[PDB]
């Protein structure tokens, strides 16, 4: 007899200057890709003396199930901006997203919308001074 | 539509304007105070529905959820393979038309396709008083798919079946033909449920896709797309929490297999539903043998530690072992190892294989039995056998899958060449017990006694004879000289000229008391004493005659090459292992000084005998295409030889890169 | 798969719909603005056409016409300064830089710099690409470029502009030598990001001691830092790879003091290479190998030791795993 085991994660997406949740869901996926790009970027001889290591450095995540909080959504409505994000999976680790930014895309479904797609995107903004991409803190098993 | 029920078994609301019904029933199934409110026939209603609920897997809501382990139970004899409980079912009396609809599926997997179609037309008739049109609607598709699968049989058997089988057996007589070529006339499958009661439409909108071309349709294109999502997170490097989307297929697949074979449709023995689970057994052992190397992560080592829902298991191996034919299997070893990837629940496999085993004897005891079911059972037993290397069987068990594999097993299909690679494969994943051993010497006296008549020619579609089962019998354990084979060596006489050569052939479990009369009566050839002998032993090197008996061959083939090496034509002998004795001269087996004249006739003859000397320049890749051990250590002992291979593996994986020329590079040169 | 093997057909229709769709863009988002309700289900095409682009031949003209409106009106909500920059990147090389193309990207350039004269506006990326890329970009087709607007906005700073002066300085190429002495005296390499961007820009060549002690100062800070966050579970995973940085140079001996050996423990693909002898191994990450440049993989295959457990390490990930770039460094570089 076959079982199937399937664990979840639990995120909040939430403001900057305050820590206004904006809203929660679950976890969907996430993609690490650190790599370089094409030879344009790095030609010839060029910088002999000094090897410069470049890293181009990508942090997407998908996030399923979101609903919206209900006081940031009355003060939304009744009429640049900078959020975080933090995870809660299973011990238990505390991911922290400092300065994400939301992507996304509108889909209509033809069946009224089967499934709602209720996928949100989020990629991870290196600024020139930032440096804390992500922050794992590790609790009790 | 107002629901989604997921297939990990969580409601989630869609609509839902009005006020939530399914929430509520949550809240009276978790509470049970909340319960005792509903009077007693809702409360009769509402233990009906949760006992529903629960058998069909419904959870809760998807907020409340939580870890899920969600489990997978298929209830039907026909999928484990319990012929004899069926056939007992079947041969009892029927209490209602309920027990009819299942023995008729019954009658269907086991074969008896006209008995099954009669017993559904008899259940179309008896199910109009009863008035339940879920019978009468499964009942007309189940003889509809069965008609189909007769019509199909016929184009099969009355076809290739002059060379397929030989007798050119015709279960179907062709007055049973023509009766449902009548009955089945203008059917209109599609026009069947638009037929039906109003009601019913409504009621059993479900039941739709079955009579129509959407049975297994738009789960073959939801499939597609689960593939792709599921083979482009293998190649970005990314994760997946919760429900991934290969854990979506799995639960999935084994949602169409329990409906299907718990409801009794015939359906489930088609080709939309065939490639259907071939597609998600495959997808499901790729990404299972994925995660078995994963990269480590800089932060998703301990971002995902456990990464992991999937383990093959009795459900696995039996759906592998009935929808992979033999071949599928064959591509499949060689591009992923499943040997790393574990199956677990093995009592429950090694019973599914001994009953396999008793089948495939049984069927013996008269060979006479329904022809499509043989055409359908002994490829899954051809099948199940040839995956059970993966799995660790047991004591008195492996015995008796080892008896039926050597023993009553047709040789139509299972001829020795295959019978050797099944034992060995066997063999491998066991340590081969003593009773094994004497099964496969029982199996030896019995083939040598065959030949015995006039020749019994070892036809074999592999290369491989009855000889080389004592070659592993030795091979794996070098002290099977038993009495019981050579009381036929030496205590026959050494005139039948065929039990002499199959002794020859069979001569390292053979002492010097059969000697005297079996290598009597053979001599010696050219190198034909050497092909045979010495290539199974009895000498093992080139002795002092050898050293002259080799002269012979050495200026034969000489000559051979020299007649058309004077002009230059294709008359040059095919017999080219005088190249082995070249490559013998390599891997310190020729060590003759006479051997520097015959250079020069064979492009890699001085490549094998100049070790050193042999100009590499003109090294071929077509000298390394067949091959062994002892040379592949013969380039790791020799460091120029090493150097050019290197150098033309290289050079072939940058041309012509396929599958192999790595194959021979990674196992050595470093 | 491969798209670059596939070849493109009527190079000629796909150029006039990228060039509808950057007059579209333009037209749209050079007035008040585009509907929302249009702007849903037009920039979703867009975006994907700008990106697949890359395949097709174009001609100047329209190149001009398209780049014009990838990097001015194509809005930042959905385009970065990272996502444009490669983006852009992928237009450029197919073609020769025509030279009407350098002047847009001088002008991108310049409109960044006009920017910057707030103090509270920073780039955001998503990749790790800034403005210093497109001047990199700039450079890598032209040689020279003394820009004159770059050159005459740099001639103009004061004490109290230092993010215009660090704007301009991480463009110090383009810069003439009138703007770079200016600039240079306003401004010293006095950080570690400022160490970095000499480098890139092509000042630093030989680290002079008072370089050395600034790095000792950012590992002892490091190292200090670490040994607080410790106490806890904390582990912070930063995006700027200094450390790695500073074993490559170790390694390949661009410094030559020993006091890096005492840091050892902060970081594993450091002690990678301040500590080859001592390092844990299988610690090792495969996928550095993906990073290092051609002569970084030479060098690591010169040193014996370190390559007895990397070719195992190469062996194990090409035999199991399927990449090309893997196999190639095995073969090519290594054994």
């Amino acid at each position: 007899m076959k079982t199937v085991i399937q664990d979840t994660a639990d995120v909040y997406f939430k403001r900057k200057s305050d820590g206004k949740l904006v809203f929660t869901a679950e976890a969907q996926t996430a993609s690490f890709s650190q790599a370089i790009s094409e030879e344009k970027l790095r030609g010839g001889i060029g910088n002999k003396p000094l090897y410069i290591l470049k890293s181009e450095k990508e942090i997407n995540l998908t996030v399923k199930n979101a609903f919206f909080d209900l006081e940031w959504l009355a003060m939304t409505q009744g009429e640049s901006e900078r959020y975080e994000v933090e995870y809660r999976t299973i011990s238990d680790i505390y991911i922290q997203f400092p300065n994400v930014s939301p992507s996304g895309e509108f889909e209509m479904s033809l069946e009224n919308g089967n499934a709602l797609a209720p996928e949100i995107k989020f990629e991870a903004l290196a600024d020139t001074d930032t440096d804390e991409m992500a922050v794992v803190i590790e609790a009790s098993r | 539509y107002d629901y989604h029920f997921e297939v990990n078994g969580t409601v989630v609301r869609h609509k839902n304007k009005g006020f939530g019904y399914m929430e509520r029933f949550f809240e009276l199934k978790e509470s049970c105070d909340e319960r005792s409110k509903l009077s007693k026939k809702q409360y009769e209603r509402f233990n009906a529905l949760f006992n529903f609920f629960e058998k069909n897997g419904v959870i809760c809501m998807a907020k409340d959820a939580g870890t899920l382990n969600t489990s997978i139970e298929i209830n039907s004899l026909a999928y484990h393979g319990k012929y004899d409980v069926m056939k007992k079912f079947i041969e009892e009396q029927s209490v209602s038309i309920e027990d009819d609809y299942k023995k008729a599926f019954f009658l269907a997997c086991l074969g008896r396709w006209e008995e099954s179609y009669d017993l559904y037309s008899n259940i179309i008739l008896n199910s109009i008083d009863e008035s339940n049109g879920c019978v009468y609607y499964l009942s007309q598709i189940n003889r509809y798919r069965i008609y189909q699968s007769i019509t199909q049989a016929v184009t099969q058997f009355n076809g290739l079946g002059l060379l397929t089988f030989g007798r050119h057996y015709k279960p179907f007589t062709d007055e049973f033909l023509a009766r449902i070529e009548r009955e089945m006339t203008n059917f209109n499958i599609d026009d069947l449920f638009n037929g039906m009661p109003f009601e019913f439409q409504k009621k059993y909108k479900i039941l739709e896709f079955l009579s129509d071309n959407q049975f297994l349709y738009d789960d073959t294109v939801k499939l597609f797309e689960l593939t792709n999502k599921v083979r482009s997170e293998m190649s970005e490097g990314s994760y997946s929490f919760g429900m991934s989307s290969d854990i979506v297929v799995l639960l999935r697949l084994y949602d169409n297999l329990r409906f299907l074979y718990e409801n009794c449709l015939w359906s489930v023995s088609f080709h939309e539903f065939h490639q259907y689970i071939r597609n998600s057994m495959s997808l499901l052992i790729e990404k299972a043998e994925y995660e078995r190397t994963r990269d480590i992560d800089e932060l998703g080592f301990s971002f995902f530690g456990k990464k992991s829902g999937f383990f093959m298991e009795y459900y696995d191996f039996v759906n592998i072992s009935r929808h992979f034919k033999i071949d599928d299997i064959k591509n499949l070893e060689r591009s992923c190892s499943i040997d790393k990837i574990r199956f677990g629940e093995q009592e429950k496999i090694e019973e599914y294989l001994v009953g396999i085993a008793e089948e495939i004897t049984k069927q013996f005891s008269a060979n006479g039995m329904n022809v499509v079911f043989y055409t359908q059972f002994i490829s899954e037993a051809k099948a199940a056998l040839y995956f059970a290397k993966y799995v660790k069987l047991s004591e008195e068990g492996l015995g008796k899958i080892v008896k039926a594999l050597l023993f009553y097993f047709p040789e139509r299909d299972l001829d020795i060449g295959k019978r050797y690679v099944w034992l060995e494969r066997l063999t491998k994943c066991n340590e081969l017990p003593k009773s094994i051993i004497s099964i496969i010497d029982d199996f030896l006296v019995l083939q040598a006694e065959k030949h015995i008549d006039q020749n019994y020619s070892e036809v074999s579609s592999n290369g491989l004879y009855s000889r080389d089962y004592g070659a592993l019998i030795k091979h794996f354990e070098k002290n099977f000289i038993s009495k019981r084979l050579s009381e036929i060596t030496l205590c026959l006489t050494q005139d039948k000229q065929k039990q002499i050569d199959f002794l020859f052939k069979l001569l390292p479990l053979l002492s010097t008391n059969a000697k005297s009369h079996l290598l009597s009566f053979k001599s010696v050839e050219n190198i034909n004493d050497l092909m045979n002998g010495i290539r199974i032993g009895l000498i093992d090197e080139f002795t002092p005659e050898h050293e002259e008996l080799i002269i012979e061959y050495l200026e034969t083939r000489k000559v051979n090459y020299i007649v058309e090496k004077e002009k230059g034509i294709q008359t040059f002998s095919s017999n080219d292992y005088m190249s082995t004795f070249g490559i013998w001269y390599f891997l310190e087996e020729i060590n003759n000084s006479k051997m520097e004249e015959f250079i020069g006739m064979d492009d890699q003859y001085d490549f094998f005998v100049d070790p050193e000397n042999f100009d590499y320049k003109k090294f071929i890749p077509s000298w390394l295409k067949n091959y062994n051990d002892k040379l592949l250590g013969k380039i790791a002992g020799n460091k120029h030889m090493k150097h050019h291979v290197i150098e033309v593996l290289k050079e072939r994986v940058k041309n012509s890169n396929d599958k192999r020329y790595l194959e021979i590079l990674m196992n050595y040169f470093i």
